[PDB]
């Protein structure tokens, strides 16, 4: 009976997105940024789109290492782009410095590194489904979820040959949510809009006739 | 002057530590009174939806939600039935505790079935709804039927009728028979249709989270 | 800096046949290296980048191979097109630089 | 007899102007006619009323709003017809394109005159109609009761919000069992609506 | 499908300065970093100076270090290089590079401008 | 409302100079000094001028690696040299270890070295503008603001091949500010003296007429 | 990618001679390589993978060896159903890739 | 013993869309990850896709990438491929493969069937 509670039902964490650097081949560009995507994998979208309006601060984790599986000691910096800011133009840019961009510098040999991000939107709550325009691409779109960026790099200082894997993992803490909303049947087509295809699938699985069971 | 013991540096997906902040002395913006909040998945469970009770083969769709009667000329006849399993793949899919039941491994708990009928002012007939415990098979006809569990619903007094099933764990059958013929006076439509409505009890609990297959 | 010297200023070879050229690294370079193709009063051309890998578009008779501070540029068959000054480069570190340059001889 | 959404009672929130007076009054947006055939409506609102009345006129000329309303739906068939509706309030409703790319505006804002379901199924937003009743909603059923009323009160993140933009909420009436009437008698069965917003505001003339 | 061009080269007496601009079209210009390239008339080759794509990072080698000065504008799709206090060996020939970053190849060179330092 | 507070306005830590030892390549040295300099940046210089007067507490932080972003481990030497002692000549030199000169001794797989300077000036609050002569390339300088100069090294015995580049955080704690100043305008010159510019710029930029707005 | 080049588009040799053929790899593979026998109009069959093991059921003739990044595959007696198509591959990394295919010779 | 069958194959105009079908016995099906590969004229062989064995990892290349689609049925031991949009190189023939895992070699491979982008 306390399974059932929706502090309990989102708790657990899980992976958000897997995001790569490849400073190494083809690629030599040295850094990557990750704008925020909850909605990532459809399975955590399934379960957020439940509730309407949800209220929460999550916490982050980065596993990160080589090709290899193999974790030789070597730096990177983690910032943090709050929204509203300008990003990275390239590996050396000055805005991976400045001062307001809160970074963790971690080395790959320690174990990950874990942050807490605050409640950023502006109203009272995140709106999972915004009607009515912002002001047709435009058409229910939130402009204030916006989370922020995550830009990361590779401090050692000029092409290592190793491309480097990361994996970001978020748990959400403190939710609270409002006005339930009824699961989605139909399948998903794109990420930022409903759009359901023109081909309909039943919700349930058919049998023989009205009476036959089993 | 501390030991480690073996288990330091893991991090556990399941880990409820605590982290930094990362912006210290940032204010979010506080609360304001929005109605519907709702604490937990058990409160879902207790309001009914409507029932796939007919889902068969090209049956199209807003079609599959309710069963159809009519004057069949025969007054004994099996008119409709479905399992009761909530979690298991069938009508109750379309549910709402049928949905979050597949989040779950375990349930528990009396449900509650309730019917509706569509057909106009004037028509009248008797149905006999019998509920069959889960360790047998359903009834041969009525005769076998009416002696286990069962309601006569009437029509023209009755206009929707709740049957609770006394119990499941973690499968059971209810049937809909004919007891008399369908009567209408003249110039007047001569079936009806009759809508399902699941639902779960206030006991009804949950255990071990899993994500589903729906998907 | 880190410089980049080129063994031949000078190659001879005819059309059908096969030269490869060499770089020598001041210090290790990894696998960061490119190749150039300047032809007569033109702009000098990318080709080999980066070890093997080719940019976009050149043909595959083009092909380089190497690791550390030594490296090869092979072209497989020579052509008439294939005459102009080759050159490498270091982009493993700022400031980058370039060898010295090495020309083709095609003697009939 | 009355379904409060969620419930509660629309309330004024402690200068934005209370108009009271001549907003409070109903009002009677036009008869939709349900046939055999026919399939779902929806409204939409705060929009329905942005072209009508004295409200229109308060929500055109100011930059934000509150409001509230209260909704009464009623379906006038003699007794020798069947059939059965739903009508539910759904908040924040957010419909979706069909592919073989977005909704046309006309889709999204219908106006006074409502909309019809291309697919009333998956209510054209992707969701299930069996499970749509988790929103408060009332059985409109021809042998019974012929009569549906709700009051939904103002649900939405920020206090205020413009009307000309974000919709609060969405309205639909689905016929989910068919209607059916023996030869000769009267082919459509009309249905009609009518709306009386409570505890208004508006302010930034 | 892409041009580089760039003008303002030509004789210049000791001393003197000159601005050495270039034009490109037939790509999305904000997205590339640009670069200068001064071939020696031994045709030895060296950098000039570098900008990031948005104006970031602006690298300068150690020679030409503060006596020449480098910008871009994204709205024009210029590239301008200010150059000042010229000896005898900044007389070479110029070209108008383009990367997608700092550690890739120049895959492209406008067709370069001469410039001569003499009395 | 917490935010526009002058102790959290000037909160954040930063990057206030990044050193390089280079004992590698055709610098031999061995060897770094690096003066204590706020004003590094003038990001961070034009926050400060916003008040005249200030008195803090700072908090300093080492990043170090090599040209690879890796961190093998290798011995270094942090020393603080305070206001009014002799610096070092060689890496050799015997003032690399005195007593009085506080050392810090940090292999870099560690995690960061940090420490915390107290007050130094004796004046009652530092000067940013100090107008008048200190006894005309005197005009206007402090001389009671130095603040020690962070000399450092690696114990390593004799020419390690490896460039050992540096990064140098600080934050202010416990800052105090009096009469406050309007910002700057005018584009920066030189490091020490506000000379500006001949040609002027404008606050504002310009529009079409006194009348038409966007 | 990570490009598998042949040395040889051609190699001759008779009836009880013995053949080796190389394989080159654009990066290190590790010990990951495989080669196949494709007979001239047929599916190309495995033979050896992973350097020196065979599957199951190849005549022991054949023989192979190798690490890093340089391969070879043995035949210790060539017979006349010998003469067909050799390719090697890399299972070291997604996605997979092939040599440009070898062609034995068998002259009387 | 083992027979891997195909079938669809044959010639086409620009941009149509043919499904492969690929149908075994002689093994459980069920406990293999399957792929597809085609052999251009030149003979040089690249992979097309693969699917695991339970359907839990499908992996294109990024030539192929979100041009075609893969998919397998356990109980008809049938591997389906989706392919639409075809272009010039999309031209050779294809066979229907076997494996144990991601990183084992292809031990079996079907007879294999042609596939021509023509006018």
């Amino acid at each position: 009976v306390n399974e059932a509670s929706v502090e309990h039902f989102y708790s657990r964490a899980g992976l958000v997105g897997v995001v790569e650097v490849k400073d190494s081949g083809t690629s030599l560009d040295g850094y990557t940024v990750w704008p925020i995507d909850v909605m990532g994998f459809v399975q955590q979208r399934r379960k957020l789109e439940l509730s309407t309006y949800m209220r929460f601060d999550a916490e982050f984790t980065f596993v990160s290492n080589l090709s290899n599986s193999t974790t030789p000691g070597m730096l990177l910096q983690y910032m943090y782009v709050p929204p509203g800011a300008p990003k990275p133009d390239g590996r050396k840019s000055y805005q991976w410095q400045t001062a307001t961009n809160p970074s963790v510098f971690a080395k790959l040999s320690d174990p990950p590194p874990q942050v807490s991000v605050p409640f950023m939107s502006p109203a009272t709550a995140y709106q999972w489904f915004y009607d009515g325009y912002p002001t047709n691409l435009q058409y229910g779109q939130c402009p204030n979820n916006m989370m922020g960026h995550f830009a990361i790099r590779t401090v050692s200082e000029s092409t290592t040959g190793k491309n480097v894997h990361v994996r970001v993992y978020m748990r959400i803490k403190h939710v609270r949510a409002w006005v339930p909303r009824p699961l989605r049947s139909q399948a998903y087509m794109v990420k930022n809009y409903p759009t359901y295809s023109q081909t309909i699938t039943n919700t349930a699985t058919d049998r023989a006739s009205i009476t036959t069971t089993d | 002057p501390t030991e480690l013991k073996p288990g330091t540096n893991q991090f556990l997906t399941t880990d409820d530590g605590t982290s930094p902040p990362i912006l210290p002395g940032f204010e979010p913006t506080p609360l304001i009174h929005i109605p519907g909040e709702f604490t937990s998945l058990l409160d879902l469970c207790q309001i009914e939806t409507i029932l796939e009770v007919n889902n068969t083969t090209g049956t199209i769709g807003v079609s599959r939600l309710l069963i159809p009667v009519r004057a069949q000329n025969n007054v004994d006849q099996l008119c409709a039935s479905f399992q009761v399993d909530p979690g298991r793949n069938g009508p109750w899919q379309s549910t709402m505790v049928g949905q979050i039941c597949r989040y779950y491994t375990q349930w528990s708990g009396s449900l509650k079935v309730t019917f509706m009928f569509t057909g106009s002012f004037m028509a009248t007939g008797k149905m006999l709804i019998a509920y069959t415990p889960p360790g047998s098979a359903q009834p041969a006809t009525r005769e076998a039927a009416m002696l286990g569990t069962h309601i006569v619903w009437d029509f023209g007094l009755q206009s929707s009728v709740t049957l609770v099933i006394p119990w499941i764990s973690n499968t059971g059958i209810v049937t809909i028979w004919y007891q008399t013929n369908f009567v209408v006076p003249p110039d007047t439509p001569t079936e009806a249709n009759i809508i399902a409505l699941g639902a779960a009890q206030k006991n009804f609990t949950l255990k071990l989270c899993k994500d589903t297959d729906e998907i | 800096d880190i410089v980049m010297t080129q063994s031949h200023k000078f190659m001879s070879t005819s059309v059908g046949d096969r030269v490869s050229i060499t770089c020598k690294a001041s210090q290790d370079v990894n696998t960061a290296v490119a190749w150039y193709q300047q032809r007569p009063g033109q702009s000098p051309k990318l080709l080999i980048y980066s070890a093997s890998y080719r940019y976009t578009g050149v043909p595959d008779r083009f092909t380089g191979s190497g690791s550390g501070t030594d490296f090869t540029f092979t072209i497989s068959s020579v052509q008439a097109e294939d005459l102009a000054v080759y050159y490498c480069q270091q982009h493993y570190t700022t400031p980058h630089t370039f060898g010295g340059g090495t020309k083709l001889e095609i003697k009939r | 007899n009355i379904v409060l959404s969620y419930g509660e009672w629309p309330e004024y929130c402690p200068k934005p102007t209370r108009p009271d007076v001549s907003v409070n009054r109903f009002y009677t947006l036009s008869t939709k006619s349900w046939k055999t055939e026919s399939t779902g409506w929806y409204w939409k609102f705060p929009d329905v009323l942005n072209d009508t009345g004295v409200f229109g006129q308060n929500a055109q000329f100011h930059y934000l709003y509150r409001s509230g309303f209260c909704m009464h739906v009623q379906c006038n068939a003699s007794k020798f017809h069947q059939g059965a509706l739903l009508v539910a309030a759904i908040p924040e409703f957010v419909i979706a394109a069909s592919s073989p790319l977005y909704p046309d505006f006309a889709h999204t804002n219908p106006g006074k005159d409502g909309q019809e379901f291309r697919d009333p199924y998956v209510l054209d937003a992707g969701i299930p109609l069996s499970q749509a009743l988790v929103f408060p909603h009332q059985w409109i059923n021809l042998r019974t009761n012929n009569c549906a009323t709700i009051i939904m009160p103002y649900v939405n993140a920020l206090p205020f919000d413009s009307a000309l933009n974000h919709s609060n909420f969405g309205l639909v009436v689905i016929p989910i069992s068919p209607l059916k009437y023996c030869n000769g008698a009267t082919t459509e069965v009309p249905v009609t609506l009518t709306i009386a917003p409570l505890n208004s505001e508006f302010s930034g003339l | 499908e892409v041009q580089l061009v760039e003008s303002g080269g030509g004789l210049v007496k000791p001393g003197g300065s000159l601005k050495l601009s270039c034009a490109a079209s037939g790509f999305a210009f904000s997205t590339y970093d640009m670069s200068w390239v001064r071939q020696t008339p031994e045709k030895r080759l060296e950098l000039v100076a570098h900008i990031s794509s948005g104006g970031g990072y602006i690298y300068y080698p150690d020679t030409v270090k503060g006596r020449f000065t480098i910008s871009r504008d994204n709205a024009k799709n210029t590239l301008y290089l200010q150059m000042s206090s010229l000896k005898s060996e900044d007389t070479a020939m110029y070209y108008c590079t383009r990367q997608k970053g700092l550690y890739y190849g120049f895959d492209y060179w406008g067709q370069g401008t001469t410039l001569t330092v003499s009395s």
